[PDB]
């Protein structure tokens, strides 16, 4: 029994937290009041959730928010029984989109109070293997609270797995103006405490419900179900008698050569509507083909102008090894895929039984089979770059800076974080070149 | 052309195995603490004395304007003083040169009415020397 | 981030302040009794944010009315929705300010002013999370302007972490009530670049000039120039007092809206303008409601917005219509119109879509930019005030009161400054 | 709260006083007795016990004669015998002996009674002081009377209704002296000062309502109804109200210049029948008319510098800026360049009231205009003139050197209406 | 300012203030016995200007009587209005001045005077607002002349806030024989200047030649030239002693007539001009008694007023008659001969209109003017005192009483002043 705590920071955070926990109950048979038909009987489900007395199974989860609004929703839902309501945690003023308000003068009144509950949680643990923290890159709580939460856990936890899922920004459903400041200040913060960090671009899954799922506008609600099916796949593994990344350590050493580089590129196939005509299923050489589809990616980025350090495929449902290597004898042939001269050119390939689950009356068709190829490219340096630029035009007239410095930040702060971001960008050139000796 | 399957894990829920295309082109080779809490505390701690220090700031800046708005006042009532000893002063001196200006010339007026009769006495003296020092 | 405090100063802060009041409550569903009577959970979900709920079913806003003047008391009292506000909520003085800044903000005015921060005291304590305040008045008078300008100051002390957002109503020649508008215009400015995080710049000429030109309304009155200011204030508060992702809190705007502290003058916009009168007419597309945020001809401020350049800007759009639709035109706009947004700025253009629409149509637009070419409006108030101020006219009344020509030639000075600061970032290039 | 004490000095003051009040009477339904079966009446009138009203009015007079008419007439028991002061013997038409010789045995009787008014006063905005230039009374008490309220009531609002000098009804050569003594004297203790020159109140009797010799009764029936039109924004509770403060703020730009020009419109003959009804823009227009003038003088030729326009009866706002544009459009109507708009409007609901019996006819709306105009310095220099023509040859100057006056004084007056003249002048010059 | 004291000084004083008496107390409707028996309420309105009520419904002239001849005493109360006087306030030496002014001025007036005071104390004292005096006298004599100027002196000195108002008699050789009247006139005109603020120059000349050439009277009586003497003075005191605006007390009446003090001398002017008992029938218009109310012709003092300019202007009408039609004739007279009054005093002529007419006159017109023109009767008075000074003519007369040729001398030299001065302003030009 080797546990996972799972941290929900903001509303990004929270909301995609609403999803996975959906999700993770209709994958487990666990009903929305905690109850879990176990009657006729892996065990592998408690990493995730913890039993009461009565028998009900309860998420090793705790839900963060400076303000209620969202969490309150939590509190009222089809789920307010699953969830104690000390895991449920809420300030009264939130960090207003800024990153300073979020880490130094509203985070600091409800720090310690956050601290004490994974603590008690860290406690109803055998074996806790770390812990998964889900957060917009945006938002002040998103940020500034994860950031100052990230180098506590360090502290209380020295060497202790850290995850991220950080929701990379979208102007189509952006609501601030400052969020590349946001974005590059945590970052830098997080940086040397997280051991490997899954970015969930928003355009990119804005573009794949518009095409795929055919929604005209898509909503969180839209974009989350989406998110929570490709963290699934991440997650069941550790949730079911899985062989591939069957530990959160798995990850680190299967996808993290560097310690800053640790950003992998999740693809996800296949993505169907519901609401479309009965077709024959998607074969294992489809499926794979559509992984390295820069249509299917998490991060809007080109891999074709990269190179791999490392590749994973995770398999879910109907799949057989030998469908599978007829699947990658056939890429090979027709594609480069380029890995650094380190590197063996192959993947790390896992098979897990556990079919694709999908929400009753959502936006996706069940599958029989289904992938999600977990990869580090330099390639994902495309992002940064983007949020980089964004941040220069910006700071080069201090538009905005006024907002952090007023919270106590100091403008060195702004020089550090984006020094930190231009070493990151050349740490991704210089790992893409040849080797000497 | 050519592949190399790695047999890794097998389980209840799944099996995993490696597929090497190709070897790794080069064979030959390509940590900072911590940090500390009393350091955190230091920085957390740094922040809150200079956003206390810039509300404290602003705060003397209101309480200037206020000091300011005092001063105006002051000057008003300092203003409608002066006003009113001004014009106290000023009628004063004023109603004194005047009775002194309208007693004078009566002073003068009943002072040639004065001579008029020490001049008719004076008259009658003359009339003396004539009258009865005669016939 | 839920309540708000209301405040009303002067003649015209009380008539625009009564009209915003009843607009909203009955797009809120509430009847001058202060019962809620409407048909949707979406009205009451953030009705906090404007009123406190009263004894049983009522519900009562959070303003506060003032004016040193008593007879603005009775003229609220007297209007459809008079009978809604709390009576202890009026603080009203024995003698107006008599068109005289000096006397407001020094004289008369520092006497009414406690007994207001009382009401605001009663009102913020018993708030369980203060956004901050919210003052309607303008700057022509002596009372709206003087007094209104000392209450900022005097609520900045107490409240100092709480948003002061202020609809502060700019004089014009075209409709006025005294001569000496710009001496109480730009001592008032003044004030309000230091003292306030965002103020909506409603401007009097703006108004006059879309009801005789657009309306065609040979002589405006008050009412129809605050039938266009109750609808531009309703639009700019759709994402205050109903839920939405955009711009939802009083905080959230300014981070959104104000690039440099000083910078902090709205150009409110409206589509479609309409007249008290024009009771019919059936018609706007999205693309029509869109093409209306370069039309001057829009404005609540008199500036040309294709004069300067935005350095950032909130739309809000009301009625039932496709959000793609809205999503493809808001881009169309910037991408077509690219010189009259600053490029060192990413993605200064946020949209909100609420279904609720305005009561008289089916559906509008509501602009909130922070355009360079707000210094047209001030470059107009230092004209008219330089003047008068050559020739020193009227300047006695001022001086009377303990003012020296000092704070003149300052107030004048900072407006100046504020101008070549907005000239300074119109020129600015998104170049090293 | 915010009333006013009048204050009547003189024959003409007096008299003048007479028909005031006695019109006010009328307007407010107040019988000669004090009783009556708005509120802002209390403003002009106090309340007894018994439920009568009571004028907030002294009389003052150095003979007995005409105030004894007043305590023997119709209205003797509306005035408490205490506001009726007499002496004894007159200023036989000299300045000197109404502000020295005769003035100094009455002045401090006086002060205590306007002190016992001021003490029935729970927030005084000032003082009305009526009397004429000519008179020794008129004159000399009146400056006297003037510069002690200075003392006692400092920087406290003081206005004029000065009757200036026609020679078709004049009684006394040396009224030209009388003239420029008083304003040398009162000038830095008056605010604000309305001047009614008998010759035009003379000419619009005879013209407007056919007299063909004009009484005092005539004259004063007619200055009656402007003064009611200035005093109605202060008396009511109407549309748009005007406070003395408001009056100095909007008509007087410099200190000196403090003389508006009064024009009336209609004045309409109680025969006819036809004759009406005038619309608010003919008698807005009536108001630059020089034939409806209070003073004989030219604005033609002179510049505006304000303009103040009090409304009364059927009367509505957007009929007034309808009317107030068309004159902002006439090139014959110039303002100074220091001057964006000099304009301050008032509106009372009811109609002016006529005494029964009178010469002038009902109207649905009239109009009182209070300009302050360049062209009044053509009033000034006319008296200048006729104080020449005498001073040069000191004619008449030994009745004043008489009564304690000194001949200096003289020259300190004309020297300060030569700096009057050049003020007028200055302020006109338009100018870098 | 109520109360006058009026004071009556010699045979020619008491002539005419008797005269004045009769003709005002007809007006305001007293009967010799001082009771009222009039029908307006009008003529008791200021009945206490002249009258003292005293206990009993009947009125009393508060008027003293004085003469150093016994005989003038007996001749007022035998006259029509005789027993309407004080008993006590007829104040009668047994002397007699003999046409000596230092007799009247220094010995046998000195002695009277002070029992004289006795009288005007009392009277002065009684009032409520003393206005002033009113002295009635000729230049001519030795009482009226000589003790009626040491009186106004004496008077002057007790009351010097009061106005002083003279009716002064000028003498003329058409009249009187009498050598002495230019030295006597002289030695008054100098004590006049100095002690009064107005006077009115009635002079016996201007009544001769009123009554022999427009009147055809052959041989003018005292009578005759009296009945335009109490026409003059009923006409003058009207803005007085009835209610009206204009120069209604002595003071104000002095404002508007006196520009310098010296030259206070009145021209009085009459309109119409008629004889004793004389009824015409036919009342003049009012163009008629604007124009002849302004002719040499109808002028109490010998001058045409077309010979100088006028200072300052005092027109009374009375009478039933349109108020309109005085005013455009008395424009229309001040803008035709705008050469007649001074440019540098505007507005000098100002016009009163009585409703109440003398007795006998269904309209008349009274005409009060300081008019530079009143220098040609001042040259008469110097050109006879000359005559005889240059001689020494009848100097014992006066030297005799204790006077000195210097007291000459000095009278004379301030006549020539006077006269100068007049001169000075007829010809001051406005520019
Ligand atoms: N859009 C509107 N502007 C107004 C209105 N009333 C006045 N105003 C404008 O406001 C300025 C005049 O001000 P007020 O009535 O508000 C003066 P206030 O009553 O605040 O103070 P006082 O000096 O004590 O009278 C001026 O620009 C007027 O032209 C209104 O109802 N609507
Ligand atoms: N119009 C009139 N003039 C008169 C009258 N009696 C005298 N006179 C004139 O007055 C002057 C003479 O004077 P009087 O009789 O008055 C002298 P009086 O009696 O005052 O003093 P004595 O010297 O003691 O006689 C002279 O010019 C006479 O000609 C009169 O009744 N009427
Ligand atoms: N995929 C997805 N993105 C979200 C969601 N909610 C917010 N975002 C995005 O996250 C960023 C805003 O951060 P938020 O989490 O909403 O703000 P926050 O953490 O609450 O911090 P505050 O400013 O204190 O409110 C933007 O990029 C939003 O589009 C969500 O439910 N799903
Ligand atoms: N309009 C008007 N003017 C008057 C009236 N009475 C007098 N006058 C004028 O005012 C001036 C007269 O001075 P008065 O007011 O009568 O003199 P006074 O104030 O009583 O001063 P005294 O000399 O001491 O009597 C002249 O210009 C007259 O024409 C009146 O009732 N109405
Ligand atoms: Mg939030
Ligand atoms: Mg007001
Ligand atoms: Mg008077
Ligand atoms: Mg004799």
């Amino acid at each position: 029994m080797r546990e996972c705590i799972s941290i929900h920071v903001g509303q990004a955070g929270v909301q995609i937290g609403n999803a996975c926990w959906e999700l993770y109950c209709l994958e487990h048979g666990i009903q929305p009041d905690g109850q879990m038909p176990s009657d006729k009987t892996d065990d592998s489900f408690n990493t995730f959730f913890s039993e009461t007395g009565a028998g009900k199974h309860v998420p090793r989860a705790v839900f963060v928010d400076l303000e209620p609004t969202v969490i309150d929703e939590v509190r009222t839902g089809t789920y307010r029984q699953l969830f104690h309501p000390e895991q449920l945690i809420t300030g009264k003023e939130d960090a207003a989109n800024n990153y300073a308000r979020g880490h130094y003068t509203i985070g600091k009144e409800i720090i310690d109070l956050v601290l004490d509950r994974i603590r008690k949680l860290a406690d109803q643990c055998t074996g806790l293997q770390g812990f998964l923290v889900f957060h917009s890159f945006g938002g002040g709580t998103g940020s500034g609270f994860t950031s100052l939460l990230m180098e506590r856990l360090s502290v209380d936890y020295g060497k202790k797995s850290k995850l991220e899922f950080s929701i990379y920004p979208a102007p189509q459903v952006s609501t601030a103006v400052v969020e590349p400041y946001n974005s590059i200040l945590t970052t830098h913060t997080t940086l040397e405490h997280s051991d490997c960090a899954f970015m969930v671009d928003n355009e990119a899954i804005y573009d794949i419900c518009r095409r795929n799922l055919d929604i005209e506008r898509p909503t969180y609600t839209n974009l989350n179900r989406l998110i929570s099916q490709i963290v699934s796949s991440i997650t069941a593994s550790l949730r079911f008698d899985g062989a591939l990344n069957v530990d959160l350590t798995e990850f680190q050493t299967n996808l993290v050569p560097y310690p800053r580089i640790h950003f992998p590129l999740a693809t996800y196939a296949p993505v169907i509507s519901a609401e479309k005509a009965y077709h024959e299923q998607l074969s294992v050489a489809e499926i794979t083909n559509a992984c390295f589809e820069p249509a299917n990616q998490m991060v809007k980025c080109d891999p074709r102008h990269g190179k791999y350090m490392a590749c994973c495929l995770l398999y879910r449902g109907d799949v057989v090894p030998k469908d599978v290597n007829a699947a990658i004898a056939t890429i090979k042939t027709k594609r480069s895929i380029q890995f650094v001269d380190w590197c063996p050119t192959g993947f790390k390939v896992g098979i897990n039984y556990q079919p694709p689950t999908v929400v009753p009356g959502g936006d996706l068709a069940k599958v029989q089979r289904a992938v999600c190829m977990l990869s580090n490219t330099t390639a994902i340096a495309e992002a940064w770059a983007r949020l980089d630029h964004k941040f220069d035009l910006m700071y080069a007239k201090r538009a905005f800076v006024h907002w952090y410095v007023g919270e106590g930040m100091e403008e060195g702060e702004f020089s550090e974080a984006r020094e930190d971001m231009a070493a990151l960008e050349k740490d991704y050139e210089e790992v893409g070149v040849d080797s000497v000796e | 052309a050519d592949m190399e399957v790695i047999e890794l894990n097998k389980a209840t829920s799944g099996q995993s195995w490696e597929v090497i295309l190709k070897p790794p082109s080069f064979d030959g080779v390509p940590r900072r603490r911590d940090p500390s809490l009393e350091e955190i505390q230091k920085k957390l701690e740094a922040a809150e004395e200079r956003r206390k220090y810039q509300e404290a700031e602003l705060l003397k800046h209101l309480a200037e304007k206020r000091e300011h708005e005092r001063e105006v006042i002051q000057k008003a009532i300092e203003e409608n003083n002066n006003f009113i000893k001004m014009a106290k002063e000023k009628l004063a001196q004023k109603m004194e040169s005047n009775k002194e200006n309208r007693e004078a010339h009566l002073a003068a007026m009943l002072e040639r009415l004065q001579e008029k009769d020490k001049h008719a006495e004076e008259v009658r003296k003359n009339k003396e020397l004539k009258e009865e020092a005669s016939r | 981030m839920r309540e708000i405090v209301h405040i009303q100063a002067g003649q015209c802060g009380n008539q625009i302040g009564a009209k915003f009041w009843e607009v909203i409550s009955d797009e809120h569903g509430i009847d001058p009794t202060g019962s809620y009577h409407g048909d949707s959970d979406l009205q009451l979900e953030r009705i906090n944010v404007y009123y406190n709920e009263a004894t049983g079913n009522k519900y009562v806003p959070r303003a506060i009315l003032v004016d040193l003047e008593p007879g603005t008391m009775d003229s609220v009292r007297s209007g459809p929705f008079g009978q809604i506000f709390r009576p202890d909520n009026f603080v009203f003085g024995q003698s107006g300010a008599g068109n005289n800044w000096a006397k407001g903000h020094y004289t008369e005015g520092a006497e009414l002013v406690d007994s207001v921060l009382d009401v605001v005291r009663k009102e913020s304590e018993s708030c369980d999370c203060l956004q901050g305040f919210q003052l309607t008045h303008s700057l022509g008078g002596g009372t709206g302007s003087g007094m209104g300008t000392l209450l900022i100051s005097k609520i900045r002390e107490e409240y100092p972490d709480r948003i002061m957002n202020t609809f502060s109503v700019m004089p014009s020649p075209k409709v006025s009530d005294t001569v000496v508008e710009p001496y109480n215009a730009t001592l008032s400015v003044h004030q309000l670049v230091e003292n306030t995080d965002e103020t909506y710049s409603i401007d009097n000429e703006a108004l006059y000039d879309i009801c005789f030109r657009t309306l065609k309304l040979t002589t405006p009155t008050y009412g129809d120039l605050n039938h266009l200011v109750s609808a531009t204030m309703s639009g700019v508060t759709t994402c205050l007092r109903f839920p939405g992702q955009l711009n939802a809190d009083l905080r959230k705007l300014a981070v959104n809206m104000v690039p440099f502290p000083r910078l902090h003058f709205f150009m409110p916009g409206f589509a479609p303008l309409t007249s008290r009168g024009s009771q019919q007419y059936r018609a706007l597309t999205v693309p029509e409601l869109t093409q209306q945020m370069f039309d001057s001809k829009n404005m609540m401020a008199a500036c040309d917005p294709r004069h300067g350049r935005y350095l950032t800007v909130a739309t809000i759009f009301r009625g039932r219509m496709s959000m793609k639709e809205v999503d493809e035109q808001m881009l169309n706009i910037q991408n077509k119109n690219s010189s009259y947004f600053v490029e060192w700025i990413p993605n200064n253009v946020k949209t909100a879509v609420c279904d609720i629409p305005p009561r008289g149509l089916k559906m509008s637009s509501t602009f909130i930019g922070n355009s360079t070419a707000i210094q047209e409006l001030f470059k107009r108030i230092s004209e008219q005030f330089t003047a008068m101020f050559r020739r020193k006219a009227f300047l006695h009344w001022y001086t009377g009161e303990g003012m020296d020509e000092m704070e003149f030639t300052e107030a004048e000075s900072n407006m100046n400054d504020l101008v070549s600061e907005y000239q300074q970032y119109q020129d600015a290039t998104a170049d090293e």
